[PDB]
RNA sequence: GGAGCUGUCAACCGAGCGUGGAUCCGAGGAUUUCCGAAUGGGGAAACCCAGCACGAGUGAUGUCGUGCUACCCGCAUCUGAAUAUAUAGGGUGCGGGAGGGAACGCGGGGAAGUGAAACAUCUCAGUACCCGUAGGAGGAGAAAACAAUUGUGAUUCCGCAAGUAGUGGCGAGCGAACGCGGAACAGGCUAAACCGCACGCAUGGGUAACCGGGUAGGGGUUGUGUGUGCGGGGUUGUGGGAGGAUAUGUCUCAGCGCUACCCGGCUGAGAGGCAGUCAGAAAGUGUCGUGGUUAGCGGAAGUGGCCUGGGAUGGUCUGCCGUAGACGGUGAGAGCCCGGUACGCGAAAACCCGGCACCUGCCUAGUAUCAAUUCCCGAGUAGCAGCGGGCCCGUGGAAUCCGCUGUGAAUCCGCCGGGACCACCCGGUAAGCCUAAAUACUCCUCGAUGACCGAUAGCGGAUUAGUACCGUGAGGGAAUGGU
RNA sequence: GGGUGGGGGAGUGAGAAUGCAGGCAUGAGUAGCGACAAGGCAAGUGAGAACCUUGCCCGCCGAAAGACCAAGGGUUCCUGGGCCAGGCCAGUCCGCCCAGGGUGAGUCGGGACCUAAGGCGAGGCCGACAGGCGUAGUCGAUGGACAACGGGUUGAUAUUC
RNA sequence: GUUGAGGCGAAUUCGGUGAUCCUCUGCUGCCAAGAAAAGCCUCUAGCGAGCACACACACGGCCCGUACCCCAAACCGACA
């Protein structure tokens, strides 16, 4: 019943884009669907202890593919891009180092 | 008009029409339906009802 | 895994800072999983179910025990 | 329940759990996004946007969590517009409905192709389809019935009667009933006269002559008369009730019926008898089952020899069980290898059924005799006329039954039926309601079976199946099993 | 899994229905290989090159055969692999196959603002039932209102970073 | 210059021509006589004990689309 801001954010994205982001100082998460901008900047800076400047958020849809006979789909992803205040302390992915 | 009494829910009746080389069509037997502005008391307000001329010959309403 | 019987002494406010560690420690493994330096995978699974199972303790004590 | 387990295509791994009882099987509970009758508002179904209340969070807006917020109907309450009485309408609080489902039921609407060697009457057929509306079944059901000189005695369903009597452009066709043999059996509540009690109206707006009757007085005014409702009374066809005169108190008690008395009668309580989840009243609470259902457990007897063989369950010698020689598996035809089978045990809990108590409610004098003076016995109904429908019956001499229109009765000396009608006789008692069983069906769940199919068969579907694919759409709709 | 005999029962016999389903011939190594812009050489890669990569020539479009959208499509985009199916030839290539990656908005186009034609429609009126129409209202852009420009950057986004 | 990225980086004046664009929801002419609502401004009804404004600082700005094709080999034509 009681919310946690941790079921908001699910996981970290990990790829070359964002390695470069992170040497910017800016962190790419998969977040729950059905959540918004300003949830997830409350929940960002509750979680972390951090200053969060603005958020940036995408929807994927999931790819195509066909396995015998016919075609699955995979699920759909929000991914939200977290830019911190401008001196803010950096956010440690803990495995993460770009 | 209005084939259904609203007192005692009469409607229509359905039968044939018989020509002289009998053939029979579809016709209804509707029944005798009129306007009547009913009062529940004396001097009160008028209600406007569809009722039959059965109802009305009875004391089932009132002007 | 903590077990029911275990759990069933803790009052209420005991059961909501458990719950809070609980899902704090999920959301760590679910880090480190991502970023693959998770080694035991069953790991996850245990702590979903515990958080199952203080959420059972807790409905199942509001609503007459 | 007892040693493995982390479902499957479907393997490969990875990482773990388990005799401190895992996985697995049964029951109860918790959780249960969004759409959908979908119901806060909107919407291209699965999306968008809110209001109120309470919490969370922020430096504060932002943001989050949980509840409630559709429409209509019924009931109860507050308000009573134009407008006065008032009503419409409005507010509040409680309940209820909505939609789905394979078949079966009931009520209503209702084809054509086809047959008639053409075709309109007729048939097809009250079928297909549609609408309304149920229940585990439904509808019907307790004589205003049959019968015919005797009698039967609510309804339903099966077999006959019988392809008969009949009916029919007497064409094609259609087609009863009486009665007989069976399955299953069951009967009950009301309305009315009358008597009381409450709201309403006229009259005395006091001469009521009433207030339990009377025995005499008392206040003498609240009686008198009807409507709306609640009690009592009543429920029958050999007519029965209401109302009168002879004819009496399950058992008791408190009050009251204007007063002293007889007889009462009413209310309430206690005492007894009866009945009960039922058609005849409606719920709930405990406890008990040789009760049942939802997991399951036990359960006899060959490691037999030889031959062939990859392998014995085959052949041949032998041994045994059998309340078990059903079925299936196992490296080839297995009662004795395995799961099992005969037979016998087994239920925390939940549900069903039954029993006993609690509990509920009914019974608290009227029985018979006489009187034949009066009242009542279901109304815009019956009957009659017109137009139709349906009955074997196609309008015919057309009874019985149903609908619309018109006219329109009487309460037992009444009224209806016995195939036009009349007289006599016989039967019955309409216009209020309820009612088990015998009958119909299987989306579904268990357990069986087959001189049924065996992959172009059998379901469209043994395989990704209402899938792929085709169509804007409603719809149409495959193919593919075996080391 | 069969034979024979006494009986019982059939989805019991195919060559033709311009029959149905599957397989396979003949035509035949035949027609065709989809515009009348046009290709060539050198080098490379590779088992394999007319078609792929690089360079240089030549030619064609240029009110399109260039550059952006909307509708529609749906990962066809990028990187790394692949080469038995597909591409009217071959293919080392690909809009094909496999894995991973990639779409960042207070101002752009929409909603949260507004209404048109039209749709639905509380009550309501009408209609045997089914239902028809319609008021209040509420939706509905193709229109009204409303605040951003220049440059850079990635393999893949940019008035978004 | 592994031909990727890097580093530096001049001058930038005056004429001509000239719109399908702007002033212009303007102007002129004509008859066939040419949406609505929000928005904005204003009036009062009303509310009202605190208000309106200037500067500075610090903040909040939501949901969906955004890849690629788009006179086509990626759309409608069974087909590149
Ligand atoms: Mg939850
Ligand atoms: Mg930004
Ligand atoms: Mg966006
Ligand atoms: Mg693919
Ligand atoms: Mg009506
Ligand atoms: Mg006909
Ligand atoms: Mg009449
Ligand atoms: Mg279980
Ligand atoms: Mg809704
Ligand atoms: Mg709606
Ligand atoms: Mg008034
Ligand atoms: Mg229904
Ligand atoms: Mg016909
Ligand atoms: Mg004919
Ligand atoms: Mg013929
Ligand atoms: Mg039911
Ligand atoms: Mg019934
Ligand atoms: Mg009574
Ligand atoms: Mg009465
Ligand atoms: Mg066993
Ligand atoms: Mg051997
Ligand atoms: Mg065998
Ligand atoms: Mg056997
Ligand atoms: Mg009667
Ligand atoms: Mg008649
Ligand atoms: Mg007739
Ligand atoms: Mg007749
Ligand atoms: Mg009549
Ligand atoms: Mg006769
Ligand atoms: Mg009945
Ligand atoms: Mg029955
Ligand atoms: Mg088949
Ligand atoms: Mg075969
Ligand atoms: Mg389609
Ligand atoms: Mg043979
Ligand atoms: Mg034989
Ligand atoms: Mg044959
Ligand atoms: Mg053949
Ligand atoms: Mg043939
Ligand atoms: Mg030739
Ligand atoms: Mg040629
Ligand atoms: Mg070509
Ligand atoms: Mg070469
Ligand atoms: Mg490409
Ligand atoms: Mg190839
Ligand atoms: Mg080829
Ligand atoms: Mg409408
Ligand atoms: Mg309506
Ligand atoms: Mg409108
Ligand atoms: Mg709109
Ligand atoms: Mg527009
Ligand atoms: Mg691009
Ligand atoms: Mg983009
Ligand atoms: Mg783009
Ligand atoms: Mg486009
Ligand atoms: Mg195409
Ligand atoms: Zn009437």
């Amino acid at each position: 019943t009681l919310a946690d801001p941790r079921d908001i954010i699910l996981a970290p994205v990990i790829s070359e884009k964002s390695y470069g982001l992170l040497d910017d100082n800016v962190y790419t998460f998969l977040v729950r669907p059905d959540s918004n901008k300003t949830q997830i900047k409350i929940a960002v800076e509750k979680i972390f202890a951090v200053k969060v400047a603005s958020v940036n958020t995408a929807n994927r849809q999931g790819k195509r593919k066909r396995t015998r006979t016919g075609y699955g789909k995979r699920k759909s992803t929000k991914r939200a891009i977290v830019t911190l205040a401008p001196g803010s302390r950096p956010i440690d992915l803990f495995g993460a180092p770009a | 008009m209005a084939a259904v009494c609203d007192i005692c829910g009469k409607g229509p009746g359905f039968g044939k029409s018989v020509s002289h080389s009998h053939r029979r069509t579809s016709r209804r037997w509707d029944p005798n339906i009129q306007t009547v502005h009913a009062v529940t008391r004396p001097g009160g307000n008028k209600k406007r009802l569809n009722v039959c001329t059965s109802c009305i010959k009875a004391g089932k309403i009132t002007r | 895994g903590v077990s029911p019987g275990e759990l069933r002494e803790l009052t209420d406010e005991e059961l909501a800072e458990r719950l809070r560690e609980s899902k704090e420690e999920l959301f760590n493994l679910r880090f480190q999983m991502a970023t693959g330096q998770l080694n035991n995978n069953r790991r996850l699974r245990t702590v979903r179910q515990e958080i199952a199972r203080i959420y059972t303790v807790l409905r199942e004590r509001e609503l007459g025990l």
